[PDB]
RNA sequence: AAUCCGGUUAAUAUUCCGGAACCAGAAGGUGGAAUCACGGCAACGUAAAUGAAGUUGGAGACGUCGGCGGGAGCCCUGGGAAGAGUUCUCUUUUCUUUUUAACAAACCACACCCUGAAAUCGGUUUAUCCGGAGCUAGGGUAUGGUGUUUGGAA
C-alpha cells in the first residue's frame, strides 16, 4: 500500500513513463531509476527488462497484481504491464 | 506478343536467324506497324513518320520475306 | 463433366466474334505462412505450388537469417529469446562452478 | 547509457541478424542522416571455421578468413552484451566521410577484415568471432 | 504442369485448317554475373549471387452462416450510326444491331516497418473494433483483387 502511494505521488510529482519501448529507451537512455514490471508480464520481456536494468543498474519492481491492476494503481484506465520511473519528484518511491 | 519500341534492336533480331517473315501494316492512323515472326513469340514495332519507316524498310535485309499489308 | 462442382468454376468472357464463352480458371495460389506465427509472409507473390519453381531463388526468400520460412518479428523473438537463454546458462554455470 | 564504444552488441534486425558486432563508434546524440537512436557497428558475416593443424596453411588460412560487415543501425535493433572488445586498429577510422565514400569504405572494410584476423590469430575474443546459434 | 480466337463438315472440333500462345524435361552453345553479391535504420529490394550429410518449415490443406466492399457478364437506358418499318396529319418517332480471346508487356491499392508516445480518448464499420503487448498522424514495405495503356488486332 506504500508503495502503491508512492507511486501515485510520484505519478503526479516526478517523470514516470508507463509503457514497453518507453521503458526500454528510458532504460537504454539510462535515466529511468525504477522499473515496475507486473506479475503478469511475459517471461520474455520480464527477462529482457531484467537483462536492461541490470546493465543499466536500475531498480526492479515487481508488482503483484496483473497490468490491469497496475494501471488501477497508477489511476489510468489503460493496462499498462511494465513502467519506468526516472524520478520520484515530492514522493520517495525511490 | 512482344510489342517492340526499339528500331535498332528490331534490325538485330531481324538479322538474327530466329527470324522467319516480317509483315507491314498501314493503318488509318498513318502509323506503320512491323510485325517480325520469331520462334516463339511475335514481336511488332509502331512508328508513326514514314520516312522513317521506309527508311527502314531498305534497312532491313534482303534475305527476310518482307509482305505488304494482308 | 456433367454435375458441376467447385473445379468447375466458370467465368463469362465475350470473345471476338460477338459470343459468350465460359473459361475455367484455376485456383489463387496462397502466400507461404510463418512457421512459428501462422501469418502469412510479407514479400513472396501468392502462386502456385507448381509455378512456384519458375520463380528465382531471390524472388521467394526474402534476404535474411530465415528468411521465407520464419517472419521477421518471429526472428527478431527468436534471436533475443536465444541469446537470454545463453546468458541464463552461463550465468547458472558461473554459479554452480 | 549502456552503449559505449568498443561495447559488443548482437544486431536483431536487418539482413545481418543474430550476427556479433563491435560499437566503433556511437552516435546516439542523432544525426540528420539518421534522425534515431544509431551507432557505427561492425560485425563478422561468415564467422571463421574450425582450425586443424593436419590441415594445410593455406587450407587453414582460408578457413579462419571472415568476412565483416559495417553499418549504422538503430539502438533498439541492436542488443548489448557484457562483453567488450577493444582494438587500436579500431579506434579513429570511423567518420561520416568513411561512409560516404565508397572507396573508403572498402579501405575501411579490408582493415576491420585484416584486424580481425590478427585477432583471431592471436586467439583473442574467441566467444565474440565465434557464431552464435539462435 | 500447360490454349485461345477465327474459319471449316451431309455427319467431328478447346482435336481439323489459319493465326497466336503455354507447360514439362533434355543437353551443349552465346551473352551477362560472383570469386561462395550488394543496398536499405527497418519492414525488404535486385538479372545473377555454390550448399553435402543431417535437421525442420510452407504450399497442397480444409466447417458453416450473415452483412459490406471490388470486378466481370447479363438486364435497364440516354445519345451516335446503319437498315427495316409506321407516317393525310402528329410522331427528331417504331423495331433490330453496334465484337475484342488465351497470352505477353509497362504502370495503378489490407498486413508489416521507421519517427512518434496517446485519455480532454481518438480512428472507425451497414454491423464498435483496436490502441503503453504502443492510438490518431507522418514516411515507408510487401501483398495487385483489380484498373490504365498497348501488343495479340483487324
Amino acid at each position: 500500500d506504500t508503495i502503491n502511494s508512492k507511486l501515485a505521488l510520484t505519478m503526479k510529482s516526478g517523470k514516470y513513463v508507463l509503457g514497453y519501448k518507453s521503458t526500454l529507451k528510458t532504460l537504454r537512455s539510462g535515466k529511468a531509476k525504477l522499473i515496475l514490471i507486473a506479475a503478469n508480464a511475459p517471461p520474455l520481456r520480464k527477462s529482457e527488462l531484467e537483462y536492461y536494468a541490470m546493465l543499466s543498474r536500475c531498480s526492479v519492481h515487481h508488482y503483484s497484481g496483473n497490468n490491469i491492476d497496475l494501471g488501477t494503481a497508477c489511476g489510468k484506465l489503460f493496462r499498462v504491464g511494465v513502467l519506468a520511473v526516472i524520478d520520484a519528484g515530492d514522493s520517495d518511491i525511490l | 506478343p512482344r510489342q517492340i519500341s526499339d528500331i535498332k534492336q528490331f534490325l538485330e533480331i531481324a538479322r538474327r536467324k530466329d527470324a522467319t517473315s516480317a509483315r507491314i501494316k498501314k493503318n488509318t492512323n498513318k502509323d506503320v506497324k512491323f510485325k517480325l515472326r520469331c520462334s516463339k513469340y511475335l514481336y511488332t514495332l509502331v512508328v508513326a513518320d514514314a520516312k522513317k519507316a521506309e527508311k527502314l524498310r531498305q534497312s532491313l535485309p534482303p534475305d527476310l520475306t518482307v509482305t505488304e499489308v494482308g | 463433366l456433367a454435375y458441376n462442382t467447385r473445379s468447375n468454376r466458370t467465368r463469362i468472357i465475350k470473345t471476338p466474334g460477338n459470343n459468350i464463352r465460359y473459361l475455367h480458371i484455376k485456383k489463387l495460389g496462397t502466400i507461404p505462412r510463418c512457421g512459428d506465427t501462422g501469418v502469412p509472409l510479407q514479400g513472396i507473390p501468392a502462386l502456385r505450388p507448381r509455378e512456384f519453381a519458375r520463380l528465382s531463388h531471390n524472388k521467394k526468400t526474402v534476404q535474411r537469417a530465415y528468411g521465407g520460412c520464419l517472419s521477421a518479428n518471429a526472428v527478431k523473438d527468436r534471436i533475443v529469446r536465444a541469446f537470454l537463454i545463453e546468458e541464463q546458462k552461463i550465468v547458472k554455470q558461473k554459479l554452480k562452478q | 547509457k549502456i552503449l559505449k564504444p568498443g561495447k559488443v552488441a548482437l544486431i536483431t534486425r536487418g539482413r545481418f541478424a543474430g550476427k556479433k558486432v563491435v560499437i566503433l563508434q556511437a552516435i546516439d546524440q542523432g544525426s540528420k542522416s539518421h534522425p534515431f537512436g544509431h551507432a557505427v557497428v561492425a560485425g563478422v558475416e561468415r564467422y571463421p571455421l574450425k582450425v586443424t593443424k593436419s590441415m594445410g596453411a593455406k587450407r587453414i588460412a582460408r578457413r579462419s578468413r571472415v568476412k565483416p560487415f559495417i553499418k549504422v543501425v538503430n539502438y533498439n535493433h541492436l542488443m548489448p552484451t557484457r562483453y567488450a572488445l577493444e582494438l587500436d586498429n579500431l579506434k579513429g577510422l570511423i567518420t561520416a566521410d568513411t561512409f560516404k565514400e565508397p572507396t573508403q569504405r572498402s579501405a575501411a572494410r579490408k582493415t576491420v577484415k585484416k584486424t580481425f584476423e590478427e585477432k583471431y590469430q592471436s586467439g583473442k575474443s574467441a566467444w565474440f568471432f565465434t557464431p552464435l546459434r539462435f
